[PDB]
């Protein structure tokens, strides 16, 4: 061993070791304050967190319009009571809004017999309407009731008179807000006189009750100046129009159509839709149908869909259907009029287990719209690419970025993305992780390089890359 | 006698584990209701493992704990590897995880949604470690009297999580926990990711192995020591379950996995004054986890040096204050190395795998002490079917952790197999190299003069 001696040490230790034992305690203590002062400098030189905006409930997720209750469920259980059983399927879609059709006993172009305070007996009454509002609140799903008064006549808003039916809606704003609905919608407001003046009066009563109440207005005008004339006085108004309902057969037509709306409205919160009361199989073929669901879930704003847009329900596929209200294909027993006319991949039950169906892509895009922070309120920055295609980036302060590349052409075009005029906060790296694609044939989770990105026809893919220094 | 001994075992198991593991036990199990199964099975496995240590503590009455049990069974090489891992891997990385917890909790109110600087997290964890080493190298009476102020920090923080959890139970805020229908998440995680959540739940239960052989002061044991295991450990499991159901009443499970410090995201909700009182009480809790880990780290340098291993410049004490400086300077340098590197959740995994590898050696060593060498006096006798349930859960957890994380679990076995050649040049050497044996004499005498340390009287 190597032990000296308790008594031998103190006569051989510290002749001049007493000075080198104090020079190490002082050097320890000066290096501990130079370490503490060096950590305050690094902490205050860190940039800051960016403040999270005050999000409402319609900012986080998508809305779901149910125009016809009898055709959404089938005639065998067509009521407000049968709608309560379908709240589990709508919770699987992760939708937040329940814009359900008007139920207020219109009498086919008669102003004197149209009471917007009384429910039509073919749907129910206030006893099972209140049961629907309570059971939907448990699953965090808000109910929006629309009050277009002449909803079963040829022209809405009762074209024989103007302000008797305007005060009819104004009494119904304060009555249904007492019962606990969470919003309102008015359609076909191009058939109004003083349309831009009545929307400001109705949004007063909606926001004066509470700030968590919504008002939606719908037109059919597809031009930019008629839309901006309604939104120059109103700002917290969702306006569902037919603005994107053109062809878009080239990519820079839809790129210039989106980036002109956000430039003219000053990057406010907007609504993204193909129509106001109509499905996606109108205006679109079936091969551009998954490409438009990826775009509507990754644009800055609220996406609004009709019922039967997650399964790709075509109204012209089955004969003998009204195009304004087709039946919902729940099972193979959902259309018993013509036997053996519907398949298994054309149905909710068959697409629910298929991992490459349209309902599976809808659920895989709806969950990431509702939880990723740079898709909820991230910034938007589109950039240029090849001959025809659309590319953009969604980014927030320090969360994970997203990159969407959409090919609207018909040949195997290469991407050719340049990062020149992107901001240096969220410029793109050399490799990005793939998250999904609309067509199969790519391995998901693979870091693939963005310098050589060849793309298929009608192909859209979603990438993501982290915040780097 | 029994009621004062139960509080010794409760105060030594409950530490800073309930403020870090919750996030790793969830991100692995997927579901919320499945994560609460892990917190009950881990509290049952720790009871079974601590009754096999209480039988070895009265069969071979030794000081040193689990290090001396592997020197009576598999005596030469396997006892050194218990010591080799416990001073290089176990104690340096248990201290580096609690020090990284302290910097994560004081830098959450600043930067509440973005990331704090990663170079300022390491720098702040090296300040906590270097200060408490100075408190421990001087004045053994100081570090004992200051660890009562750190104890009240952990009790004030835990009392606020529990009684604010039952307030929201007396509300409608039981949406995720009580309803028993929110039990669905990512199922593509394997069984191999369920075995990773048992490694991270057992970090909160650490401190049971080197514990119940010191409670000697206990009155009539052989009846009061096995009774204290059945009381004090399932009460730690009740606190760890009641504090985990209280986390999900205040936030969503996607909100918990986004946080870096769960107890202060709890405090940003549920009042407006506990945005101040939550980072204070948890940072006080982590000061006592590091200070309490620097007492017991030097007890194993004492037992190793009087056995032939672990050379005699360690296990020396200062002449005026009976404090081991070169055993405290050794466990502080190796903690700084395991800091300015690894992540923080990967480290937990790293330490949890090499803990269970030696939890099974001493429990299997308890079985072979019944086959080999019967007819020895055993005052405590547990049933033989009791350590087999431990060894079945042991085998199903080491084979599924190597399959999940091969690079974290495989480098831990490389340090243990590094101990095999250094044992033969260290203990099994003929003492003819005088050209190198005097280098030990040179380093011991210089270290005995740069501090005023000396070997003890025994
Ligand atoms: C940027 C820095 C990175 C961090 C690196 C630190 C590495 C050092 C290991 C950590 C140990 C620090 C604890 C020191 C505790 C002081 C001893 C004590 O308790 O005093 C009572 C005790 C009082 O006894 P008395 O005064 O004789 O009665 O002090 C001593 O007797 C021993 C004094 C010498 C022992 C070493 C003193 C500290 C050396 C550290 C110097 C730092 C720079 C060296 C270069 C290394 C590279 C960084
Ligand atoms: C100056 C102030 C400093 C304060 C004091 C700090 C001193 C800390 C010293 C650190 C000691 C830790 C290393 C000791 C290793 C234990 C070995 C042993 O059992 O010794 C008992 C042995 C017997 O001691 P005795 O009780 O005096 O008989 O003493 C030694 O042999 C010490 C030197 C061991 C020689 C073997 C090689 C050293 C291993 C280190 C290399 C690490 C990586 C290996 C690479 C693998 C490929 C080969
Ligand atoms: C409702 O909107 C109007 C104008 O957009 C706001 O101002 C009121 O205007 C009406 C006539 O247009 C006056 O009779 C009121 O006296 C005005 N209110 C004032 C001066 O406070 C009005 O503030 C809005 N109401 C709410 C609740 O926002
Ligand atoms: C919106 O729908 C109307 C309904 O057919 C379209 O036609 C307009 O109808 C009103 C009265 O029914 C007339 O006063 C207008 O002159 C009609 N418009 C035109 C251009 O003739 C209207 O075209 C639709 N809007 C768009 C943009 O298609
Ligand atoms: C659309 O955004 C661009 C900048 O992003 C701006 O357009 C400018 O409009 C003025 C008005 O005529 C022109 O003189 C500039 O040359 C335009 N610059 C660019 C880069 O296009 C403006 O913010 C928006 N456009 C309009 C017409 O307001
Ligand atoms: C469901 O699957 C069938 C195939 O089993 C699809 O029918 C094919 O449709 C394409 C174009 O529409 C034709 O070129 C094929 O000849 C059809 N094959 C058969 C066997 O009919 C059908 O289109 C699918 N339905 C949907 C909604 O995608
Ligand atoms: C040191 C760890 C393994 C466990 C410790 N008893 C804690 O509660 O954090």
């Amino acid at each position: 061993t190597g032990l000296s001696k308790e008594e031998l040490l103190k006569v051989a230790g510290s002749p001049g070791w007493v000075r080198t034992r104090w020079a190490l305690l002082l050097l320890f203590w000066l290096g501990w304050l130079g370490m503490l002062a060096g950590a305050v400098v690094i902490i205050v030189r860190a940039p800051r967190c960016r403040e999270l905006p005050a999000q409402k409930w319609w900012h986080t997720g998508a809305l779901y319009r149910i125009g016809d209750l009898q055709a959404f469920q089938g005639h065998g259980a067509g009521n407000l009571a049968g709608l309560k059983g379908r709240l589990d399927y709508l919770s699987s879609l992760k939708v937040k809004g329940l814009v359900l059709g008007p139920i207020h006993k219109n009498q086919k172009d008669d102003v004197a017999q149209t009471d917007l305070l009384q429910i039509d007996p073919n749907f129910g009454s206030k006893e099972d309407f209140d049961s629907l509002l309570q059971s939907a609140k448990k699953k965090s799903i808000r109910v929006i009731l629309d009050l277009t008064p002449n909803y079963r006549g040829e022209n809405s808003w009762f074209s024989t008179q103007v302000d008797t039916v305007a005060t009819k809606v104004k009494d119904a704003l304060e009555f249904w807000l007492q019962a606990g609905v969470d919003g309102f919608q008015v359609r076909d407001i191009e058939n109004l006189k003083d349309a831009s003046s009545f929307l400001a009066e109705w949004q007063n009563i909606t926001k004066g009750f509470s700030e968590d109440r919504l008002l939606i207005a719908g037109t059919n005008s597809s031009d930019l100046q008629q839309i901006l004339s309604l939104l120059e006085s109103n700002k917290d108004l969702l306006l569902t129009s037919s603005y994107l309902s053109d062809s878009g057969s080239t990519g820079e037509h839809t790129k210039s159509l989106v980036t002109q709306y956000l430039n003219a409205t000053g990057n406010r919160w907007c609504s993204w839709s193909l129509s106001q009361a109509r499905l996606l199989t109108s205006f679109l073929p079936a091969q551009l149908l998954r490409l438009y669901q990826l775009m509507l879930f990754t644009l800055p704003g609220t996406p609004v869909f009709s019922y039967g847009d997650e399964i790709g329900l075509d109204a012209a596929a089955l004969p003998g259907q009204p195009m304004e209200a087709p039946v919902m294909l729940w099972d193979e027993s959902s259309f018993p009029d013509i036997p053996g006319a519907v398949s298994a991949n054309m149905t909710v039950k068959g697409q629910s287990e298929d991992p490459g169906s349209l309902l599976s892509l809808f659920r895989r895009l709806s969950d990431q719209r509702s939880k990723e922070r740079s898709l909820l309120h991230g910034d938007f920055h589109a950039f240029s690419a090849g001959p025809g295609l659309f590319s953009y980036i969604r980014h927030w302060d320090q969360n994970e970025r997203f990159l969407v590349v959409l090919n609207f052409g018909d040949v195997g075009l290469s991407a050719g993305l340049q990062a020149s005029d992107l901001p240096a906060s969220a410029s793109l790296p050399a490799k990005a992780d793939l998250l999904l694609s609309t067509q199969p044939g790519r391995e998901e989770g693979s870091p693939l390089e963005l310098e050589r990105l060849k793309l298929e026809p009608h192909e859209g893919l979603l990438l993501r890359f982290p915040y780097a220094a | 006698g029994l009621v004062s001994a139960c509080g010794i075992i409760v105060g030594n198991i409950i530490g800073s584990g309930i403020f870090v593991s919750p996030k790793g036990v969830l991100e692995n199990a997927g579901s919320v209701g499945l994560a609460l199964i892990v917190w009950i099975v881990t509290g049952f496995i720790t009871v079974v493992g601590a009754l096999c240590y209480a039988e070895l503590g009265v069969t071979i009455p030794k000081s040193g704990g689990d290090y001396s049990y592997v020197k009576d069974i598999f005596g030469g090489l396997a006892g050194f590897l218990r010591l080799w891992i416990a001073v290089l891997v176990i104690y340096p990385t248990n201290q580096a995880v609690i020090a990284l917890t302290f910097s994560n909790y004081v830098l959450q109110p600043l930067f509440p949604t973005c990331f704090p600087p990663e170079s300022g997290l390491r720098l702040l964890a090296a300040i906590c470690l270097l200060l408490l080493t100075w408190v421990n190298c001087s004045s053994v009476r100081w570090a004992t009297r200051v660890q009562d102020i750190f104890t009240a920090g952990k009790l004030l923080a835990l009392a606020l999580i529990i009684i604010m959890g039952i307030v929201q139970i007396c509300k409608g805020e039981y949406f995720w926990l009580e309803p028993k229908n929110a039990f669905e998440n990512f199922q593509e995680p394997d069984i191999g990711l369920v075995a990773l959540a048992f490694l991270q739940g057992s970090f909160a239960y650490g401190g049971w192995n080197f514990l119940n052989y010191v409670t000697e002061e206990l009155v009539d044991p052989y009846k009061n020591l096995p009774r204290a295991i059945f009381i004090s450990i399932p009460l730690v499991t009740f606190v760890y379950v009641f504090a985990n159901v209280a986390y999900v009443t205040a936030m969503s499970p996607q909100e918990l996995l986004a946080s870096n410090a769960v107890a202060v995201t709890f405090g940003e909700k549920l009042l407006g004054v506990m945005a101040w009182i939550m980072p204070i009480s948890v940072a006080l809790s982590t000061f006592g986890g590091v200070n309490g880990s620097l007492f017991t780290s030097s007890r194993l340098f004492f037992a190793g040096a009087r056995e032939g291993h672990l050379p005699s410049v360690l296990a020396m004490i200062h002449v005026k204050r009976c404090t081991p400086i070169p055993a405290l300077l050794f466990t502080c340098i190796s903690t700084l190395l395991m800091l300015v590197t690894s992540d923080m959740y990967t480290l937990i995994n790293y330490v949890g795998f090499i803990n269970y590898l030696f939890y099974g050696v001493t429990v299997a060593g308890q079985i072979v002490l019944r086959w080999k060498k019967p007819d020895i006096p055993r005052p405590i006798k547990i049933n033989l079917l009791f350590p087999i349930i431990y060894l079945l859960f042991w085998a199903f957890l080491l084979v599924f952790s190597l399959w999940s994380e091969p690079v974290v679990c495989g480098i831990g076995l490389a340090i243990m197999l590094t101990g095999v050649p250094v044992y033969f040049l260290g203990v099994y050497w003929q003492h003819k190299p005088k050209c190198f044996s005097d280098f030990i004499e040179l380093l011991t005498l210089v270290s005995q003069k740069m501090c005023v340390v000396v070997y003890p009287e025994v």
